[PDB]
């Protein structure tokens, strides 16, 4: 393989291949943020769909 | 004279069919 | 050997040539942007921003350059109607040429990365095998993307250090590039509120950055790493495709229903505005207000701008086109010359008759003149005999208020019938159908074409997502099964 | 007996269906 | 008949660009095939 | 799940069958 | 052996549906018009709903 | 740079050739009528 | 002005030439 | 009122999504 | 573990498999199907279409349906707790909440079923081609029951869940969109008819190239790694009859996977097109020619006339909210009729 200056500079950024956290690690937190995200998308969807009236969804 | 193009495409298809039939590579038993 | 489809798999385990190939794709896309811009500029007519704006001329990349600040040309004109003398580097032509140069550079870079594929950066120190730490790479890329997002929201949109965004009034008459203050309240989630845009990016950006930090420091859970096959790049392909068709459905939606990021002066009006008579109701309101001010009826209608009257014309309804009717809208009815003014129909009793407007569903529509109570007073009969509502029999007159035909009255049945058909299409305008040899059939707007293309692309990418996700999760058996 | 059960049940089903068909000629939906 | 002229191009370009594509692949395929069948 | 499914389909089916018969005798 | 509880419940449900129709409870539940409730003495036209957010007050009239 | 090991040959049997020709020409027929309009 | 863009291009180019060797 | 209806929808949904969840857990041990 | 115990219980070998996918699938499937029965039996469409729609009113299986919401509702999701029904179940049914109910629950149901195919495939250890093939039908449902009305004015113009109602949707798309003229639909037809052709011809061929693996005339009982039919004989037969035959069983079975699925996808492209009224309605050349030349006629123009008829007459009855009034003198028609 060819070693380059940029490659040597960027080398540590690609050295932790395969390294994982034991078990579920941070999965529950991720699931929390996912649930919150679903809530958000549903909220803005209902706002746009006028199923959730707060703010008029007309040309302002 | 789009008729020329239509005739061309049809003749093309029919030719493809002809060669697909009489110029196929023969199936060979194992 | 590889079947023709599967050809592109030869880049899967070759990071360098994957990068090269992506560079080639990117070069092609930017190159297309530049070329398209040049073609549009070569065919565009800037002489009338009112009755011949960009969306009447088939412009597809113009409104996107306009949306974010580039509104001037080196030709000395603007799509706002103003006259500049020196736009600087970032005119339309500038954007095009810079995209071309970018395309060239990406092209050369692609060549280099194809040639020198065996970089040590792509090798794993412990196995000498090609390997990419996709989680950390995702961390870096997410940091870049989020930083750029925050920057775009805080400077470009706000005007703190940037041009701003295209903003117009509720009826698309005074559109211009303006600085937009971020709306942090719930009103920022109003799709028609420009402020939202700013705030969004800012907020999103910030959160993204935070996420970046996390994804830069914390390794993935082993169970998630195993489940999502994070050692295989095709899972990244699957997820990315998913995100992409999600975004595609979103932009299709916002384009069709309308948003603060899809102005009607850039992409044309919506079908729902014709559905609800948006502009019609507005014009009536303004006219009645002018009558309250003591002005007469033709004086009231004369105050109505040609632009507003143009918006209330079904020929600018994006839901009146055809899939194989090629070209700009001007290829259909022609290039809009004048507003003729508002036609008022009346019977011999003085009832104000309105011609039944054509709905978007109908390629053609019977001509029916109805009164204020929705009662049939006139029409144009198919069968002539035994008819009882013909204009020759009922006796109807048409008087124009405002526009070119202002204060002209028509009492003869022929001319009244004429203006009646024309009236079923909304307001009446003048048209140049010689310049482009118009074929006399309605075409869609850039809004329609965009919505079509992106909706269908989104669907197809739903498939793509299913297929690559399948190949990812079933990698071990995609060549067959055992006992 | 299984066959007797199947026969009886089948006759019942056909009877209900027959009642529906009769219902197409009487009451609502009969054009009467 | 007033038709869209671009059609001509479209059709021909469309039709001829994959056709060539196929032919290219096919013939080289066969070449390789032959080689491998020969040295066996 | 066997009970839940079988009854989940069968119970409303009988309910509805009764209803529809009753409808067969509704006069104008 | 398992035909007993079924001989006590299956006819019960059958009759329950029958009664759900014969008592006219179905009409009240699903708002389905009776053969004499399509047109009143006041309205001779089809009672379509025109207001999206005021469909209750409109259906009441 | 060194010789690339990821290179692979491409195959296209005569059946695929004929299926491809058939696909292209038939598609052409159809859409041709729509392109001319 | 043209200053920021030109300076930016010169910086990027400088990085390129520097890491090139 | 629509927001309250949204929150209440989340409430009923949470109840009738805890029902199957807990159902599965009780038959799990 | 907790999750591991959940997984173990959900993936148990029952008479009816469940799984995580089952958690999504079974509720939504049940509710969609049940809503269809409930609606077609009890609920009317008097306040939305001005139509009788249930068995309770006198509809039979052919004319009963769960009709689309009132046009005035727009693209409202029409939640039971929505600002339109405001909790009132009766008003909810009168508005057309059952349609959105059925549509959404049906959609998530389809998601759940596809996920079920994926899950069972992975558990057993098979290739997930069943799910892909099923991506087909999904594309149909999403494009026709969701995308098309979302592109139009409201859910009102979406297909109503019923036989004659679906028929109405059909003739509507013909009269208004000239849907038969659309090339994507033609590809769809090619896919379906081709699929049925492949099914029939494969079935017949295998059944009639069977090996004598028994003495009974009942060849069914006589059925291992050995092929039960002669591929070579089949190949010979169709080669001498049709000119071309299959030779590779794998390619054959993939092919009769591919044809119909592709059909469905293509027609879906078409339907999206129609969602935006981006139709393949006309051939401008022939319209111009016919406009200038009153002696020029093709089956295309004849069908255009047919469309115009459809549109008038049905326009008045099919869209009651529009209050369309067409005097009998303006209705297009020929002589005598
Ligand atoms: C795939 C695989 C899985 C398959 C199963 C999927 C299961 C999930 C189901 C999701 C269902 C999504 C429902 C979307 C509802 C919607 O769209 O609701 C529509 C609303 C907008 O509502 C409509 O808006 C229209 C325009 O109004 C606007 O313009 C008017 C002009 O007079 C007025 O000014 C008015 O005040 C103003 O609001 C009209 O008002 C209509 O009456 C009104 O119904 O947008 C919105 O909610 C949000 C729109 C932005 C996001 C849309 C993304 C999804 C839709 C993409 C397709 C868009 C169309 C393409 C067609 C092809
Ligand atoms: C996000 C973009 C993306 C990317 C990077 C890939 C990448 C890949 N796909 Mg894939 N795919 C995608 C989206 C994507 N796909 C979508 C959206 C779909 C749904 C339609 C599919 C459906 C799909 C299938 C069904 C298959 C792949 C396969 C492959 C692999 C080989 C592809 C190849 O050599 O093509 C070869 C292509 C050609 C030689 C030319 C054919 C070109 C067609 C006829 C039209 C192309 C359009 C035109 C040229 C340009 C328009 C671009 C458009 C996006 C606007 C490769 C890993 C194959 C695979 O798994 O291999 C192992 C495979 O069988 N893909
Ligand atoms: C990432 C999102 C994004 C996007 C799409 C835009 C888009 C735009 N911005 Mg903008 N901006 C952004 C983020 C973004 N900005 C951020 C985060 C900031 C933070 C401060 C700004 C600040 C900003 C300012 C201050 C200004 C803009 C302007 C513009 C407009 C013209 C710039 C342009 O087209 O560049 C396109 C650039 C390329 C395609 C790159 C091409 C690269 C080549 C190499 C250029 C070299 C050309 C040269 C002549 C040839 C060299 C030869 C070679 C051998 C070296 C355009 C609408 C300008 C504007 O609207 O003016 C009216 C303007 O004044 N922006
Ligand atoms: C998907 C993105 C997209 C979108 C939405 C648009 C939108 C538009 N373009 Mg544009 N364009 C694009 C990409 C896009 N373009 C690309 C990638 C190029 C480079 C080739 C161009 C080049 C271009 C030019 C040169 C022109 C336009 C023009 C236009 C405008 C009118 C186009 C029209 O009538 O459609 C016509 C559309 C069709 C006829 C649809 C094609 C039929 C579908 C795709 C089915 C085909 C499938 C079939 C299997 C393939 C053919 C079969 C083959 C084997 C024979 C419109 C605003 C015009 C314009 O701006 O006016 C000045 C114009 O002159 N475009
Ligand atoms: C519609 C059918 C469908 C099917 C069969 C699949 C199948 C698959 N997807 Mg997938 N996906 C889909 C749609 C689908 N997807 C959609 C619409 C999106 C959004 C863009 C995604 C986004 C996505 C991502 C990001 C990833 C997958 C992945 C996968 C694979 C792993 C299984 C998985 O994660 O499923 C996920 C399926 C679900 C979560 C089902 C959705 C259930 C939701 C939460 C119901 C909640 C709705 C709510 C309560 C009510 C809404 C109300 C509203 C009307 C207002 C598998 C091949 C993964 C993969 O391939 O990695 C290898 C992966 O990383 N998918
Ligand atoms: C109208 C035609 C049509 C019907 C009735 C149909 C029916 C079915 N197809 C299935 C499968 C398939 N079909 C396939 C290829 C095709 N399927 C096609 C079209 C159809 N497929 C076509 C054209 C193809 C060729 C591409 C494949 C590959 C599969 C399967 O793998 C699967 C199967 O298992 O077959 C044995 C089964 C899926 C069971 C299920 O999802 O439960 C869940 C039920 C749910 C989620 C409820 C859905 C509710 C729907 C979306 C709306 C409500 C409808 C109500 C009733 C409406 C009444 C009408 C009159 C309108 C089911 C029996
Ligand atoms: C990565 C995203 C960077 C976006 C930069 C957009 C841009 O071109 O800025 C353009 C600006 C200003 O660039 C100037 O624009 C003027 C019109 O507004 C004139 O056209 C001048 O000729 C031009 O030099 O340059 C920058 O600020 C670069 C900032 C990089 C950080
Ligand atoms: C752009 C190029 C496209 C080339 C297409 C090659 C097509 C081709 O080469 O097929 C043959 C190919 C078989 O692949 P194999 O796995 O056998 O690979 C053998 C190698 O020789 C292939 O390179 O099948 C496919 O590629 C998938 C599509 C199945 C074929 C169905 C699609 C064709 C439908 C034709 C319908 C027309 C008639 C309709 C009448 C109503
Ligand atoms: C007097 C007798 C008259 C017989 C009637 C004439 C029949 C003509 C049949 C031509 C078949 C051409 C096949 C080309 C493609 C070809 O050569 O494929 C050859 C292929 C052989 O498959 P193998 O099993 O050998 O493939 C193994 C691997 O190569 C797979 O990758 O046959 C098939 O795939 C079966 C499907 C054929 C059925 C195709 C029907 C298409 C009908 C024509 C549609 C267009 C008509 C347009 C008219 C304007
Ligand atoms: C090298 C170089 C350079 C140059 C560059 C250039 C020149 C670029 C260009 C670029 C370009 C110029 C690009 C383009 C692109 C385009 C595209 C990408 C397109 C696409 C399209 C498509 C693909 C489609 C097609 C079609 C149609 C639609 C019709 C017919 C059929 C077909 C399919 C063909 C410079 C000096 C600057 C610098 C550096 C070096
Ligand atoms: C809506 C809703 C819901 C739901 C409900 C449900 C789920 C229901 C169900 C329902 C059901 C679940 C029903 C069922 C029904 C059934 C039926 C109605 C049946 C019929 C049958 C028949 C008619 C038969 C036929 C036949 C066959 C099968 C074959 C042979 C021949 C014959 C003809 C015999 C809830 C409450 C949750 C919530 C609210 C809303
Ligand atoms: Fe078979």
């Amino acid at each position: 393989a060819l070693k380059t200056r940029l490659g040597e500079l960027l080398r540590p950024l690609n050295s932790q291949y395969g390294k994982v956290a034991p078990g579920w690690g941070t999965t529950p937190i991720m699931g929390i943020f996912m649930a919150l995200f679903l809530l958000f998308l549903i909220i803005i969807l209902q706002i746009y769909n006028s199923s959730l009236i707060l703010l008029d969804i007309s040309w302002t | 004279m789009e008729a020329l193009v239509y005739v061309f495409l049809l003749i093309g298809t029919l030719v493809v069919i002809f060669f697909a039939i009489f110029f196929r590579d023969p199936p060979r038993i194992a | 050997a590889l079947p023709w489809y599967r050809v592109h798999t030869v880049v899967l385990n070759d990071p360098g040539r994957l990068i090269s190939v992506h560079l080639m794709h990117t070069a092609l896309v930017s190159g297309w942007a530049g070329s398209m811009a040049l073609y549009e500029l070569a065919v565009f007519d800037p002489s009338d921003p009112v009755l011949n704006p960009m969306w009447r001329q088939g412009m597809f990349v113009m409104p996107f350059m306009a949306r974010l600040g580039v509104t001037d040309s080196w030709g000395g004109w603007s799509i706002t109607g103003e006259s500049v003398s020196n736009p600087g580097l970032w005119s339309f032509e500038g954007v095009a040429l810079t995209h071309i140069v970018l395309s060239g550079l990406l092209f050369l870079a692609s060549i280099w990365h194809w040639v020198y594929w065996d970089l040590d950066l792509f090798r794993d120190p412990r196995t000498l095998e090609p390997a990419l730490d996709l989680p950390k790479v995702f961390g870096i890329h997410l940091v870049l993307s989020s930083l750029l997002c925050f920057g775009f929201g805080a400077f470009h949109v706000t005007g703190l250090f940037g041009p701003g965004i295209w903003i117009s009034d509720a009826y698309g008459l005074t559109g211009r590039i303006q600085s937009v203050a971020p709306a942090w309240g719930p009103e920022g989630f109003n799709p028609f509120n420009p402020g939202g845009i700013a705030s969004h990016h800012i907020a999103a950006g910030t959160v993204g950055i935070l996420a970046g930090v996390f994804h830069l420091n914390v390794r993935p859970p082993q169970r998630l790493y195993r489940a999502l096959r994070m050692g295989n790049i095709e899972t990244v392909l699957s997820s990315s495709i998913a995100a992409v068709f999600f975004a595609s459905f979103v932009v299709s939606g916002t384009m069709w229903y309308g948003a603060a990021s899809t102005p009607i002066e850039l992409f044309g009006p919506t079908r729902y505005q014709w559905d609800s008579g948006y502009f019609q109701q507005e014009i009536e309101k303004r006219v009645e207000e002018s009558l309250s001010n003591g002005l007469s009826l033709p004086e009231a209608w004369s105050n109505i701008p040609d632009k507003l009257a143009f918006y209330d014309y079904i020929g600018n309804n994006p839901a009146k086109g055809g899939l194989f009717r090629a070209g700009p809208m001007n290829k259909g009815d022609g290039i809009a010359e004048a507003w003729l003014g508002h036609p008022v129909f009346q019977d011999k009793e003085g009832h104000e008759l309105i011609v039944r407007r054509m709905p978007a569903f109908f390629e053609n529509f019977p001509i029916i003149l109805v009164d204020k109570d929705g009662i049939i007073r006139a029409d144009i009969p198919f069968r002539r005999a035994e008819s009882k509502y013909s204009i020759e029999q009922v006796g109807v007159t048409c008087s124009f208020y405002g526009g070119k035909l202002n204060n002209q009255s028509f009492k003869d049945a022929s001319t009244v019938k004429k203006y009646a058909r024309k009236a079923q299409f909304g307001e009446v305008f003048e048209f140049d159908r010689t310049i482009l040899d118009s074929d006399g059939v309605f075409r869609s707007s850039p809004r329609g074409w965009f919505t079509f293309g992106h909706a269908n692309f989104a669907l197809l990418f739903f498939f793509g997502h299913l297929w690559h996700g399948s190949r990812t999760l079933f990698r071990d058996v995609f060549a067959g099964i055992g006992a | 007996p299984l066959w007797l059960v199947v026969t009886f049940g089948g006759i019942v089903v056909l009877t209900v269906l027959g009642i529906f068909i009769y219902g197409s000629y009487s009451g609502l939906g009969s054009s009467l | 008949m007033v038709v869209q002229e671009g059609g001509y191009l479209a059709v021909l370009l469309g039709v001829l660009f994959p056709v060539a594509f196929l032919i290219i692949l096919y013939i080289q395929s066969e070449a390789r095939n032959a080689g491998m069948r020969e040295a066996a | 799940f066997r009970w839940l499914a079988i009854h989940g389909l069968a119970i409303p089916t009988v309910f509805f069958f009764g209803a529809i018969t009753a409808m067969q005798f509704i006069q104008r | 052996r398992y035909w007993v509880i079924h001989s006590i419940t299956i006819p019960s449900l059958f009759i329950a549906g029958w009664l759900f129709v014969s008592t006219g409870l179905a009409y009240d539940v699903f708002g389905t018009p009776r053969p004499n409730e399509y047109f009143s003495e006041n309205r001779q036209q089809v009672p379509l709903i025109n207001d999206r957010f005021n469909a209750r007050e409109e259906l009441d009239d | 740079s060194g010789i690339n090991p990821n290179k692979q040959p491409v195959e296209l049997n005569r059946t695929s050739l004929f299926w491809g020709l058939l696909l292209i020409f038939v598609l052409a027929v159809l859409f041709s009528s729509y392109f001319f309009n | 002005w043209f200053a920021v863009s030109a300076v930016a291009l010169v910086v990027v180019a400088a990085v390129l030439v520097a890491v090139a060797a | 009122p629509s927001l309250a209806a949204f929150f209440w929808s989340l409430i009923w949904a949470a109840v009738l999504v805890i029902l199957p969840i807990t159902g599965a857990i009780i038959w799990v041990s | 573990g907790w999750f591991d115990l959940l997984d173990d219980w959900l993936k148990r070998d029952r008479f009816v498999f469940i799984g995580w996918s089952g958690i999504l699938l079974f509720p939504c499937a049940y509710l969609a199907l049940g809503a269809w029965f409930t609606g077609t039996t009890f609920v009317s469409s008097w306040y939305t279409h001005g139509l009788a729609s249930s068995y309770l009113e006198g509809c039979n299986f052919l004319t009963a349906a769960v009709s689309s919401p009132a046009n005035s509702m727009g693209h409202s999701l029409l939640f039971l707790w929505g600002p339109e029904a405001q909790g009132d179940f009766t008003r909810w049914c009168q508005i057309g909440g059952l349609w959105t109910f059925t549509a959404l629950h049906g959609s998530f149901g389809l998601i759940g079923f596809c996920l079920r195919q994926f899950e069972i495939a992975r558990l057993v250890g098979l290739r997930p081609y069943n799910a892909i093939a099923f991506s087909g039908p999904i594309a149909v449902f999403v494009s026709v029951f969701l995308l098309y009305p979302l592109g139009q004015a409201s859910w009102f113009f979406a297909p109503s869940f019923g036989v004659a109602a679906i028929f109405r949707f059909l003739l509507f798309l013909q009269g208004f969109h000239n849907w038969t003229l659309n090339p994507f639909h033609m590809m769809g037809v090619a896919g379906i008819l081709g699929g049925a052709l492949l099914c029939a011809i494969h079935g017949a061929t295998v059944e009639n190239t069977l090996f004598e693996d028994g003495e009974a005339s009942d060849t069914f009982r006589a059925f291992q790694s050995e092929e039960t039919y002669s591929m070579v004989t089949a190949n010979r037969f169709w080669s001498q009859i049709f000119g071309v035959a299959f030779a590779n069983k794998r390619w054959l079975h993939f092919f009769l996977l591919f044809v119909p699925v592709t059909g469905l996808w293509v027609s879906s492209i078409g339907i999206v097109g129609l969602a935006l009224n981006l139709r393949a309605y006309d051939f401008v050349s022939q319209e111009i020619r016919a406009a200038e030349d009153p002696e020029f006629e093709t089956f295309y123009t004849k069908n255009i006339l047919l469309n115009e008829g459809i549109r008038a007459w049905m326009a008045a009855q099919d869209q009651p909210h529009e209050n369309f009034v067409f005097p009998e003198e303006v209705l297009p028609r020929g002589n005598a009729l």
